[PDB]
């Protein structure tokens, strides 16, 4: 009924781990957070900000219409403005 | 003192189960819960209540309870004075403290037990007539706080009559309805469409009549109780245990439940649409009279006019002949209210008061209705389920139905639960067959 | 693709003169819009009358002019068919009516304008969507 | 003779009768036999039905041109609504038959057996020294029928908006359902299926690792099956063994030893479910309607951004335009 | 033709419910 | 017993930890966008 | 020799056990569900189905997904490094490059956790019925996210992975196929539906026909966890649904068998339906039927009204839901009843 690893129910309960993971786990949250506040994903993943769905006046949709032209037929929907 | 030993955690209260002191603390603990909820909601639903706006845009369930017993209501259901709902409402939210006090208490200072600390309160499940006494306490109780709305309603003041013959306004209940023929002819009612049993009652003299009958029968039921105990067909009958109690009481509870979710999506009285919502088929009604108002401005004969089936655009005749709105709204032909009832006749809905007695305070009536229907979506979006973003609403009328459904249900799964418990813990078996003793292999083959 | 003082600006009288309003206006008049019209004007239609909706080129048409500031905060004062031969305040919210109409009773001047403008804005920006009804949706 | 009643009464709940004839049975058999009786003849030979009450007969019967899979009992027609339509409230079986007759005969009788048959799987095992709870279990499928038969008719104030007796009637009642309530998008709708995919899961899960640790009785050329005798004292299935795999199979803590505590999630999962999509049922009778996200993320301008959510919209609104097509007079749909 | 059918294959399996439930094997214990 | 550091189980747990967390930071962050 | 060292060690029981087939489960599996969760946040289907599908965008739990491929893409693999994405990664994700990352990963994923089945069971020296048991949920994975997209124009119309994007693949099946009323997925149901009561029935049977091994009321702690005596009275039980329902099990290595079977049946014949889908060899009308409704103005049964309500739905969500069509349906050519 048991193995090897150190059991969590010890870990979780030692100081030594909250003295690590108070510091460890707000973190990787704060990065988190400044990984969307800056902006930053919007230009990982490409994903349109509020101001980037449409041009001003075109209400069409950027729909890609070829597969091995389609990274630049995207690149062109990013030029006009959108 | 109790833990493992007697019950699971999960089964925590059952370890109270003969411990009469702390089983009282729960009780009366329990009882501030509700006392809290009422009274702080109430101030939670005021501090958000805004006066020129209807009650049921706005997400209310207790100040439109208060609205009905006249209180701080006027003409049409004007709100003149917020100040009974602020005091229902911090009366309450005191009493919780007094009430939780008392809970506290019994469950972890006063006497684990009571049978010695006093033997008028320390009860046995198993005491056929401490229980009937106990139950005899309560049954006066409840009767006089059916006395309680009589007085209010014939003494102090009245209630919000919908049906005011100068239009929905407080009035002073001074006839009630004391006949039995007609009183307790409810019973006898059927409960499907049209005769509508319990629910169908439409008039504030029957309401305060029939709580003056209860009040009464309940209190004499329940000196009857104190100075008697249980028959002998009534031992051979029931399981005594403090499950067994519990159990009648639970499904009692679900029967309840199930009644008051019809009460508050049909019955126009005790419900009114003016704090509440339209009523469903009072919604569906509406529609029906809007654009017969509409098109007959347009110079439509309605009376003659085909629709699509060939049965009537707007108005057609029910399977007992009567005139009716036409469309789907023939399923709602029962329905009556007061904005509508000036233009039925002694045939249901006359073509000349339709032609020419309409009144304006009715199409706006009609049309307020209409686009209020109790139709919405869990995040409270109003309208048909395709409906676009807007309007924020969902009819009181449909909260309250949904929600007393659930519970009624799982209350009528906790009845059979602790009925069949019960059962096998009188007869003792409801830990497991006994290996030894194993019942069904004394008993022939049917094979 | 944002909200620009471009789009905000809407044609306050019959005479060409127009008006700007700002993007708190705009917010403003949208709630003012759910608070008192969405109930029946959801998205630009009329339930209780489907035949006659929000359109600016409707209310364009209508008599008196209605596709304007002043249209449009005149009829919320004392409202009319829209051959404008019938005052309608009574069957229909209104300041002259607010006795009536509970919700209009808290709506001043400003917010008829911002109501206004709202009517005038939205088909600027949702197009077709504003007029028709479930068919757009 | 002892007592003729008091005879009568052991002969009820002799537990030596080859069916057990509950007192719940004294009311379950009589209703559950008018209710088969009735459901068999209309199925197979009933006339066309005004399920709208807007004079437009719809044929459910095998001989009026239906097969299995087309053919049901129609619900009665929307001109009585929740009015009680007995045999002896029509002038003639004809009438009787065009108004929806039967069906209000076949579900009342129905959910009231129903309802028995989950009392009498109380009695037996009463009579049986067994523990309750079996009909608890139960109270789960009987809840649906309730609230799809009895709770939701009520609610819309129909009977002609109850689930048809039928297999495409019972594809229409759904189609239909989700226009009008938008079901998928609904709390408890989802809990149902996850109850019912979980179920269908736990139930191949635990009949597999059984089934995969019993112990050797069998030959290599014998079915496996007979290496168990009916009314064994031990165990058929090393329990150990299989906790020993599934446990190594996730990790250990995360795997069932006791048959008890296995025993009970299996029973809890799919009735705890199930109760709450009925209670969806019941509570989309009032219109409680599930979730409504249309036109809710919008760009910085005011333009509608499209969800998968607006893409089941239209969905819907295909539904709800085209059903009942000639019952509509008036724009909105409150019935 | 169809309607005969579709009752038929109904009349055998409520045939097969009775003889499934009266005309059963005789379950046995222990010494099966 | 004198139980090691890291281990199969503290690489597993944190492939799943580490990144949930960077996640629900940034989905935090996400509820105060507007427009 | 470094094999048997290699097998050594990951064959060694830990607390998660690796194994071989760990080799193949734990990239695919974790890449998958990760690959999940991060279009679930970031990634958009703006430029693929002009939708919004992320946390990033404003979408919650049930709109979020990772929506499939533009229909130009065809059955492309899209790689990282294929001709569409051409390394780039943001082009990637713009192009639903994720979801064929998911996909395809997933796939794997589920081969090796079923080799993991495989692969424990024989250590542990049990029998491989759960492995048997697993191909159910492989087929249906394998036939409804691979095989039916394969038949069809594109990965396009293959389910999106999310819930509300779930949602429209059933409405869809319905408006297009008549999926409901295919014979396959109707046997499908009953094997789950059948399923979820052979696991709730057995369940609640066991835990009332208990022994008493305690004398506590909580029977749980009561249960001897190394074998010995039946826990419950199979013998009651038996005869208890004998006389309520007529028909009772007596062997519970059958009963066991038995909820195999149904479930497993069920998800695979539910598999060939939708592996008839993918050729649009659907089970959409009964000719015998339509050929009396052409005739016959008075004919109506609720086949008839069904089809209608798929004629709605089709032309009502198609515009939206096909957009590389450029669909126009004037209002004038929108089917619609009366009033709605
Ligand atoms: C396992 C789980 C099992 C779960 C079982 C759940 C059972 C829930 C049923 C609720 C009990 C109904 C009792 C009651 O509240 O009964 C009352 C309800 C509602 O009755 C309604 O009563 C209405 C009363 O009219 C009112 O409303 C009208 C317009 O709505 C007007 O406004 C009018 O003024 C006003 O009086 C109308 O008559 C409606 O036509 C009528 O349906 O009965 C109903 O329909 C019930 C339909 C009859 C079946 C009940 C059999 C019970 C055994
Ligand atoms: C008058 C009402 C009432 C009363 C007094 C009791 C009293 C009792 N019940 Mg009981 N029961 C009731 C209604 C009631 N029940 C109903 C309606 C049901 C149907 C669901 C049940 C189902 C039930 C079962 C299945 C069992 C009991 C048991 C018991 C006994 C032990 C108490 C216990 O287990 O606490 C422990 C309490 C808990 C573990 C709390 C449970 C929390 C619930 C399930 C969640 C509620 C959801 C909530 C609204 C959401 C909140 C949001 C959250 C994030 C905060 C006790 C005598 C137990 C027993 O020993 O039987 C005799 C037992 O096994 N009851
Ligand atoms: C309505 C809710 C409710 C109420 C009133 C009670 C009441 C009670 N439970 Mg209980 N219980 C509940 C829900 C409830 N339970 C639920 C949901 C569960 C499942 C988790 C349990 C599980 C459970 C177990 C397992 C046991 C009890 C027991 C008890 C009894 C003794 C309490 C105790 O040990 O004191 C201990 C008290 C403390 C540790 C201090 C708590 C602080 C107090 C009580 C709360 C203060 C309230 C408020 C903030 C102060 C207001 C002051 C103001 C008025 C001035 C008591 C009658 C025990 C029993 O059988 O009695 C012998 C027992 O063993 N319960
Ligand atoms: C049961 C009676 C009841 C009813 C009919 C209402 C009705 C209402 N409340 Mg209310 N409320 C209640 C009890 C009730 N409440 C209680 C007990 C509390 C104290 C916590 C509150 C606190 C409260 C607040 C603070 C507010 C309301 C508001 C409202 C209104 C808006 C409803 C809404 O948006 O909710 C939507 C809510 C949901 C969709 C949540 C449903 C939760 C379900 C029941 C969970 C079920 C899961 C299940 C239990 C899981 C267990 C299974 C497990 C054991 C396996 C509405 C009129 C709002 C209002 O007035 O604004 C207009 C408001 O701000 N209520
Ligand atoms: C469910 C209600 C209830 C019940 C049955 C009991 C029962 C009991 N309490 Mg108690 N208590 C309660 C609520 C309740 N309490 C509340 C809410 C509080 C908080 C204030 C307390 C605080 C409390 C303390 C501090 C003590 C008790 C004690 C006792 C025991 C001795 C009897 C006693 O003190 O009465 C003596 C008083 C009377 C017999 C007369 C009281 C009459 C009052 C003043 C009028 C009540 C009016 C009522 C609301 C309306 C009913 C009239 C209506 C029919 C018209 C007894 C078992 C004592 C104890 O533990 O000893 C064993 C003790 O020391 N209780
Ligand atoms: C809720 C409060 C309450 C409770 C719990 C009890 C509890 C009890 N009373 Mg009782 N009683 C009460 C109030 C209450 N009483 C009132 C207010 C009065 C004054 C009228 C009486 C007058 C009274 C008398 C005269 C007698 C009792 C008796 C009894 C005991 C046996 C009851 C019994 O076997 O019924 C079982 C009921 C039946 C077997 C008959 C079933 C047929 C029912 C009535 C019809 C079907 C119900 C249906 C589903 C509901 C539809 C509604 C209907 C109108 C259509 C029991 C302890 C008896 C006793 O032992 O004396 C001490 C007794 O003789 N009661
Ligand atoms: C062993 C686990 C495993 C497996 C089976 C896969 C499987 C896959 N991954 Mg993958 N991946 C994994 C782990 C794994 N991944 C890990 C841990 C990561 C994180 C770094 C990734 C990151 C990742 C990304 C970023 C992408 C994939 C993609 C893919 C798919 C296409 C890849 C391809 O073309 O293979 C190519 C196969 C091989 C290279 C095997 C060759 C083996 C031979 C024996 C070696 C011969 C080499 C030699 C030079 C040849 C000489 C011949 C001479 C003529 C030149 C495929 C389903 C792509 C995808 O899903 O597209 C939609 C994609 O874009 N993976
Ligand atoms: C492929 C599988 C990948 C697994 C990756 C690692 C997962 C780590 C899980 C740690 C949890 C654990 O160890 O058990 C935590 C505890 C077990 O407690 C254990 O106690 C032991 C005593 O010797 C040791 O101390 C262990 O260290 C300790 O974990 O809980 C269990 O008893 C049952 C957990 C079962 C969880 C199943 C998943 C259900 C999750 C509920 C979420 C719904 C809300
Ligand atoms: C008119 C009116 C009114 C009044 C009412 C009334 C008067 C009521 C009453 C009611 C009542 C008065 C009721 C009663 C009931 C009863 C019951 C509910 C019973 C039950 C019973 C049971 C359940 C039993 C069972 C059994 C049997 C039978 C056999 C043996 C065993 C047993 C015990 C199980 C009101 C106020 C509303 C308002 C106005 C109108
Ligand atoms: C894509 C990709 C990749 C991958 C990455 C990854 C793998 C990531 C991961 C990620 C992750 C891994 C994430 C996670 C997340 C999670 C989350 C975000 C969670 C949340 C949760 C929650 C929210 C919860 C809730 C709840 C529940 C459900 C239960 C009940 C209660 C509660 C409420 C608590 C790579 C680079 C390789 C390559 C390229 C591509
Ligand atoms: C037994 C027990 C339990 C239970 C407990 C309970 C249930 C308690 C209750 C308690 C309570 C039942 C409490 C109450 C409280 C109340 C209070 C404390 C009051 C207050 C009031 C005030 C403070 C006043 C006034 C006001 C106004 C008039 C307005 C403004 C605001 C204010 C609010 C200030 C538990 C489960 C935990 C555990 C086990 C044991
Ligand atoms: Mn059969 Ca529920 Mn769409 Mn109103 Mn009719």
């Amino acid at each position: 009924g048991t193995t090897g690893e150190r059991p969590f129910s010890d870990i979780i309960t030692s100081v030594r781990y909250w003295v690590i993971h108070s510091i460890t786990i707000p973190a990787l949250f704060i990065a988190g957070w400044l990984f969307v506040s800056t902006g930053l994903a919007y230009d990982v993943f490409g994903t349109p900000r509020p101001d980037s769905y449409y041009a001003q006046e075109q209400r069409s949709i950027p729909l890609v219409t070829d597969r091995f032209e389609a990274k630049q037929q995207v690149e062109t929907f990013l030029e006009q403005l959108k | 003192d109790q833990e493992s030993s007697g019950f699971a955690w999960w089964a925590g209260n059952a370890r109270l189960i003969n411990l009469s002191g702390k089983l009282l603390g729960a009780h009366v603990a329990h009882a501030g819960l509700i006392v809290f909820w009422a009274g702080a909601m109430t101030l939670f639903e005021l501090a958000h209540f805004i006066p020129e706006k209807p009650m049921y845009e706005q997400g209310l369930i207790l100040i439109p309870h208060i609205a009905t017993l006249g209180w701080g209501v006027g003409p049409g259901g004007e709100v003149v004075d917020t100040f009974p709902f602020f005091v229902v409402g911090v009366v309450h939210l005191i009493s919780s403290a007094v009430l939780g006090f008392g809970g506290v208490y019994h469950a972890i200072r006063g006497p684990e037990t009571l049978e010695e600390y006093s033997s008028f309160f320390g009860y046995d499940w198993k005491d056929k007539n401490k229980m009937t006494t106990i139950l005899g306490f309560h049954l006066i109780v409840l009767g006089i706080g059916a006395l309680l709305l009589v007085a209010k309603a014939m003494f102090f003041g009245g209630l919000y009559d919908t049906w005011a013959p100068g239009g929905g306004d407080v009035r002073v209940i001074t006839n009630p309805t004391l006949d039995p023929r007609v009183i307790f002819g409810y019973l006898l009612k059927s409960p499907f469409g049209g005769e509508g049993w319990i629910v169908s009652v439409n008039n504030l003299e029957d309401v305060v009549g029939g709580h003056i009958w209860i009040g009464l029968i309940c209190i004499a039921g329940g000196i009857w109780h104190i100075l008697t105990t249980p028959f002998g067909w009534a031992r051979r009958a029931f399981i005594w245990s403090g499950e067994a109690y519990l159990s009648y009481s639970l499904g009692a509870l679900s029967m309840m439940g199930f009644i008051a979710t019809c009460f508050v999506w049909f019955n126009n009285t005790v419900y009114p649409s003016e704090f509440y919502g339209p009523t469903g088929p009072e919604a569906s009604q509406a529609q029906a009279m809007t654009f017969l108002i509409r098109d007959q401005k347009l110079g439509a004969n309605v009376g003659s006019a085909q629709g699509p089936t060939g049965l009537g655009k707007y108005l057609m005749r029910s399977p007992t002949g009567e005139i009716i709105f036409g469309g789907e709204t023939m399923r709602f032909w029962d329905f009556r209210g007061p904005w509508l009832e000036p233009l039925r006749g002694p045939n249901g809905l006359d073509l000349n008061k339709i032609k020419n007695d309409i009144q304006p305070w009715q199409e706006r009536r009609a049309a307020e209705y209409m686009t209020h229907a109790p139709l919405g979506s869990l995040n409270s979006v109003g309208g048909v389920a395709t409906e676009i973003n807007s309007v924020n609403f969902v009819s009181p009328r449909s909260w309250l139905a949904t929600s007393h459904f659930v519970l009624a249900f799982f209350f009528l799964v906790g009845h059979l639960w602790h009925a069949g418990r019960a059962r096998a813990a009188a007869a003792g078996f409801e830990k497991g067959i006994d290996r030894e003793s194993e019942p069904v292999l004394s008993m022939p083959s049917l094979d | 693709a944002e909200l620009t003082p471009e789009v905000l600006t809407v044609p306050l009288n019959s005479e060409g003169k127009t008006i700007t309003l700002t993007e708190k206006q705009y917010l403003e008049g949208k709630r003012l819009f759910q608070y008192a019209c969405a109930s029946c004007h959801v998205g630009g239609i009329t339930k209780t009358n489907p035949s006659l909706d929000l359109r600016t080129e409707t209310l364009a048409l209508a008599t008196p002019p209605r596709d304007n500031i002043e249209g449009l905060v005149d009829y919320m004062k004392n409202p009319t068919t829209y051959d404008g031969e019938q005052e309608i305040a009574e069957v229909h919210p209104s300041l002259r009516s607010a006795d009536i109409f509970p919700k209009m009773r808290n709506l001043t001047e400003k917010d008829l304008v911002a109501i206004a403008g709202h009517i005038l804005v939205e088909p600027k920006i949702l197009g077709d969507k504003w007029g028709g009804g479930k068919v757009y949706y | 003779s002892a007592n003729l009643w008091e005879r009568f009464c052991n002969w009820v709940t002799s537990t030596d009768n080859r069916l057990y004839v509950g007192w719940f049975g004294v009311i379950m058999i009589p209703t559950l036999l008018a209710a088969t009786i009735c459901f068999v003849i209309a199925f197979i030979a009933a006339p066309p039905v005004d399920i709208d009450g807007i004079r437009e007969p719809v044929s459910g019967s095998l001989l009026y041109g239906n097969n299995i899979i087309t053919g049901a009992v129609v619900p009665s027609s929307n001109a009585i609504g929740l009015h009680f339509y007995p045999i002896w409230e029509a002038a003639s079986l004809d009438e009787w038959l065009y108004n929806g007759g039967p069906y209000q005969l076949i579900i009342f009788h129905f959910l009231l057996g129903a309802s028995c048959y989950m009392g009498r799987q109380w009695e037996l095992s009463y009579r049986l020294g067994m523990r309750p709870w079996i009909c608890v279990a139960y109270s789960a499928p009987l809840a649906s029928a309730f609230a799809v038969f009895l709770i939701y008719p009520i609610g819309q104030g129909s009977f002609s908006d109850g689930m048809p007796l039928g297999i495409s009637g019972t594809f229409n009642f759904m189609i239909v359902f989700q226009a009008e309530h938008n079901i998928l998008m609904h709390p408890f709708h989802q809990l149902g299926v996850a109850g019912v995919f979980g179920g269908a899961l736990f139930c191949a899960m635990h009949g597999s690792l059984v089934t995969s640790s019993l112990i050797r009785e069998t030959t290599e050329t014998e079915s496996a099956n007979y290496g168990y005798k009916f009314g064994q004292e031990e165990e058929t299935y090393n329990i150990v063994a299989a906790h020993g795999y599934f446990g190594r199979l996730i990790f250990q803590y995360a795997s069932f030893n006791n048959s008890r505590s296995l025993h009970f999630f299996l029973a809890a999962w799919p009735v705890v479910g199930v109760w709450f999509t009925a209670l969806g049922i019941s509570t989309m009778a009032f219109n409680l309607n599930g979730f409504n996200f249309n036109h809710s993320v919008i760009d910085a301008k005011g333009n509608v951004i499209n969800t998968w959510a607006d893409i089941i919209n239209r969905a819907n609104l295909g539904m709800e335009v085209m059903h009942e097509r000639n019952a509509h007079n008036f724009p909105l749909d409150l019935a | 033709m169809e309607t005969i059918t579709y009752v038929f294959i109904f009349a055998c399996i409520i045939a097969l419910f009775f003889f499934a439930i009266f005309f059963r094997e005789p379950p046995r214990i222990t010494k099966k | 017993v004198s139980y090691p550091i890291f281990t199969v189980r503290w690489v597993a747990v944190h492939t799943l930890a580490v990144p949930t967390i960077f996640f629900l930071g940034a989905i935090a962050a996400m509820q105060f966008i507007q427009r | 020799g470094w094999f048997d060292i290699l097998d050594d060690w990951l064959k060694r029981d830990r607390f998660v056990f690796v194994g071989w087939s760990g080799i193949l489960l734990f990239p695919c599996a974790y890449l998958a569900l990760g690959g999940w969760l991060t279009g679930t946040t970031f990634v958009t289907s703006w430029y693929t189905h002009g939708l919004a599908s992320s946390y990033l965008e404003g979408c919650n739990f049930l709109t979020v997904a990772v929506s499939t491929p533009a229909n130009s893409m065809g059955h492309s693999l899209l790689l990282l490094w294929g001709p569409e994405a051409q390394g780039d990664f943001t082009r990637w994700c713009q192009l639903g490059g994720l979801w064929t990352f998911i996909a395809l990963h997933g796939a794997f994923g589920l081969i090796g956790f079923m080799l993991r089945q495989f692969e424990i069971a024989r250590l542990v020296g049990v029998r491989p019925y759960n492995a048997i048991a697993f191909s159910a949920p492989i087929a249906v994975f394998v036939s409804v996210f691979l095989i039916y997209p394969l038949g069809q124009s594109s990965w396009f119309f293959a389910p999106s992975f999310g819930v509300a994007a779930i949602f429209r693949f059933l409405l869809f099946f319905q408006g297009f196929h008549n999926w409901t009323l295919n014979p396959f997925h109707m046997m499908g149901v009953a094997g789950v539906l059948g399923g979820a009561l052979l696991c709730a029935i057995h369940g609640a049977t066991v835990e009332n026909t208990l022994f008493q091994d305690g004398e506590g009321a909580s029977t749980f702690r009561a249960f001897n966890p190394t074998q010995a005596e039946e826990t419950y009275s199979m013998v009651t039980a038996n005869r208890f649904w004998s006389q309520i329902f007529g028909i009772a099990f007596s062997n519970k290595r059958w009963l066991h068998f038995f909820m195999l079977f149904v479930p497993v049946t069920g998800l695979w014949m539910s598999a060939i339906g939708v592996v008839g889908l993918a050729l649009n060899l659907r089970s959409y009308d009964f000719i015998s039927q339509e050929i009396r409704a052409a005739e016959d103005p008075e004919f109506e049964t609720f086949y008839t009204k069904n089809l209608l309500l798929n004629e709605g739905i089709r032309a009502w969500m198609a515009p939206q839901d096909q957009p590389h069509e450029n669909f126009v349906f004037p209002e004038e050519v929108l089917p619609r009843g009366n009033a709605l």
